[PDB]
DNA sequence: ATCAATATCCACCTGCAGATTCTACCAAAAGTGTATTTGGAAACTGCTCCATCAAAAGGCATGTTCAGCTGAATTCAGCTGAACATGCCTTTTGATGGAGCAGTTTCCAAATACACTTTGGTAGAATCTGCAGGTGGATATTGAT
DNA sequence: ATCAATATCCACCTGCAGATTCTACCAAAAGTGTATTTGGAAACTGCTCCATCAAAAGGCATGTTCAGCTGAATTCAGCTGAACATGCCTTTTGATGGAGCAGTTTCCAAATACACTTTGGTAGAATCTGCAGGTGGATATTGAT
């Protein structure tokens, strides 16, 4: 049979979501999460369709950017997997933590 | 005739005068600034759409979507420093692999 | 519902991010700064919706908020 | 009602593309963009006026507050479009 | 022939006897206890004036510095500060 | 007229709401400006120049001087966590940093 | 008067070395110091721009310390201590 | 003996003992030389405020203090001790500063 | 490097659907023409506050040695994370409605801006007195046998 | 399992520069009485917004298999820390000359503030750009001489 060597699926996908903009997350599961976490603020909270729309593209792009600069940083570590080592560098860098 | 046509512009000159008094910049606005302003508003959004419309034109599209205003922003070093800290909603990223990830 | 986020989502994410190779523990931590950030966006979208004597949480509280994050976002309220 | 600077984006577009059009979220973009810039300008002018005591903005703060947002070759060529629209309003 | 300087060294220096009657304040930290309250005025008036305009009014009251006070302080501050607000503007309606 | 006692006193504050209600009219941050509002911002002014004020005092306590300089604010600003994300953009001149040297870093 | 010319070889080894202690730097690449050099010119490129462009606005010859503060301001770099 | 800290003590010692100071690293007189050489090439016949030149010092060092403290972050993460311009690079790279 | 065997995107065309774009109406602005106040330009002159010099001292910067140990380079293998086919379900999505709810109007009671006309807070001076350099030994903290 | 070798403290001292407090303008709150808006407070609509309901269809969850990537263990060349001597050049102290702020007044050039008297916002309606397939095209990839 056939079956691409590991590493390869990966650099198509890359190559194919980097091309793309559709967002990457389910729309319910999210809208789900959101109405979960803005209950836990205020309580009966409706939503325009487009507040949730907003924050998902916010979200999305906030952790694209994230996994940019954590690549960076498994790279620097002379590495091609992310780890959560590397997060937390990024961010503490950033200045998020 | 409109102080837009007046001065040579598209941007309405009229209108930005007033989102300038009732914004509480200041206490009074001089009748130049709301023409430089114009202006200026103006010339960038004739940059960027310029810039789109090319990215427009090599994706082989006639109509200008987002992902195209954010190859227009991203792909020229000036407009990317200006808008660094804002995303384009729909606009996706700029194919790009870091070298080392490359198959041998 | 923060596990709704699912592993092939987060995976995707970071592809379109220039990712390669995933580790396993990933996920969880992702999650965990993915919420953080919902929070913190939400608390003050909130507090804008609060302040107008509103029950519906709006496109524009949502802009705003992000605005006071330095996350500024074009394509909804402006 | 709902103001918005579409119309004037829409010329704008003709002028520079005119082969060209524009969705409807992009025109949403080009909103959000012109607003930004709108408010990063006229806020910096304000902080300008008020450093030097003075009550009224004027093209010039409008001016150097475009020298600085804006980056360099931007900065330059909008200040040309600046002062070249202004004299030619003042001209009546 | 004089020209003026406002400050809040006075009021950082009652506050400071408040707290700490035992202790003084160098020239350099007054400096630095003014420019964070002016630093503090700004973003606070700052967000109480985008508040008001969001909301199509053309006043600020107390109202808007609270809400802009509860974005701008983190949590417990938050929390402490909005109460020593309310309870001096009730204070003072009172005409008490 | 009676005799007149500072809105600063009417409200038992230290922090002079005649001045701020002034640097709000004056500062363009609106047309008009209700008369409790420089009353809640004085008073949170106030309320926090106390707490870092507080801390920095018994940054210099520790510090065996009775005065306190810069470098007490910067000890007091960046060993409390709250206070510290909130001037986490700002820099106090004369301040220096946090003793703090990385594990990884001492001797075996 | 005079001309100024090379002097960011007057921010020495050692001055550089000592910020990079106080900055928790135990040992020190021998490229950093002229990397770092490179940097700091930026950031007072950057900052004396902004600086002067105030100054300028200003009708003013002299560079203040509130000139140096408020571009500070606008570089996300706040300062207390001086202007306010 | 003669008498010699083996390498890496002087190292902590000096870390220890600036971590508790403020004082200007950087030589004063070098420093605003450099300012006004910079300031030159923006414009000309400019005067300084002793004050300007002394925020200028104070905004570059803790500018300067702050980026060593990342980039020791980044050489750690990868496993050293040294700093090298490989780290600050990573560490400007992220801030935002060149992206 | 070549031979050959799967999937892999990848242009050329080809049919529609959800959108552009174009037009018809109109309130809600933008524009005008005066008639003043009043913010801020100009031109004095007072007088901080800056550039520049002399000058003498000694703190640090600088250059060379010396080898300690760190970084970098290889080599190796455990296991972790990719890949894939097999199964299962939770997301779409699509209308269909009900109402909980933002958006408007019309009054007014609330509340602030104004309009000239008694200290609080700022600017030198006047005394005090923390604390910056100086030391000298108590405590380390280091690194050689 | 030490103690020479020093640097690090740490406490005691002591004169000066820097704070704290005093003494008097004057710049600025504050008290009062008015002239509007402005911000609500009810009472009603069009709207979005949440609810189901009910399937299919992808998309996600799983357990197997194993290719390769991270971590560790060791070499070892060699880069950078360390100590000393050497004199450079920054620091300090004042000492002015004066460029250039900044005060203070007179005076225009301009923008507010009306009172009224087309642009741009909305909401339908006729094309039409792209969506979505559907293949066949070298294409890239990976197994096998």
């Amino acid at each position: 049979p056939h079956r691409y060597r590991p590493g390869t699926v990966a650099l198509r996908e890359i190559r194919r979501y980097q091309k793309s903009t559709e967002l990457l997350i389910r729309k319910l599961p999210f809208q789900r999460l959101v109405r979960e976490i803005a209950q836990d603020f205020k309580t009966d909270l409706r939503f325009q369709s487009s507040a949730v729309m907003a924050l998902q593209e916010a979200c999305e792009a906030y952790l694209v950017g994230l996994f940019e600069d954590t690549n960076l940083c498994a790279i620097h570590a002379k590495r091609v997997t992310i780890m959560p080592k590397d997060i937390q560098l990024a961010r503490r860098i950033r200045g998020e933590r | 005739k409109t102080r837009s046509s007046r001065a040579g512009l598209q941007f309405p000159v009229g209108r930005v005068h007033r989102l300038l008094r009732k914004g509480n910049y200041s206490e009074r606005v001089g009748a130049g600034a709301p023409v430089y302003l114009a202006a200026v508003l103006e010339y960038l959004t004739a940059e960027i759409l310029e810039l789109a419309g090319n990215a427009a034109r090599d994706n082989k599209k006639t109509r200008i979507i987002p992902r195209h205003l954010q190859l227009a922003i991203r792909n020229d070093e000036e407009l990317n420093k200006l808008l660094g800290r804002v995303t384009i909603a729909q606009g996706g990223v700029l194919p790009n692999i870091q070298a080392v990830l490359l198959p041998k | 519902n923060i596990q709704g986020i699912t592993k092939p989502a987060i995976r995707r994410l970071a592809r379109r991010g220039g990712v390669k190779r995933i580790s396993g523990l990933i996920y969880e931590e992702t999650r965990g700064v993915l919420k953080v950030f919902l929070e913190n966006v939400i608390r003050d979208a909130v507090t804008y919706t609060e302040h107008a004597k509103r029950k519906t949480v709006t496109a524009m509280d949502v802009v705003y908020a992000l605005k006071r994050q330095g996350r500024t976002l074009y394509g909804f309220g402006g | 009602r709902k103001e918005s600077y579409s119309i004037y984006v829409y010329k704008v577009l003709k002028q520079v593309h005119p082969d060209t059009g524009i969705s409807s979220k992009a025109m949403g973009i080009m909103n959000s963009f012109v607003n930004d810039i709108f408010e990063r300008i006229a806020g910096e002018a304000s902080r300008l006026a008020h450093y030097n005591k003075r009550s009224t903005i004027t093209s010039r703060e409008i001016q150097t507050a475009v020298r600085l947002l804006l980056p360099g070759e931007l900065a330059k060529h909008a200040v040309s479009e600046g002062t070249k629209a202004v004299t030619k309003y003042t001209s009546a």
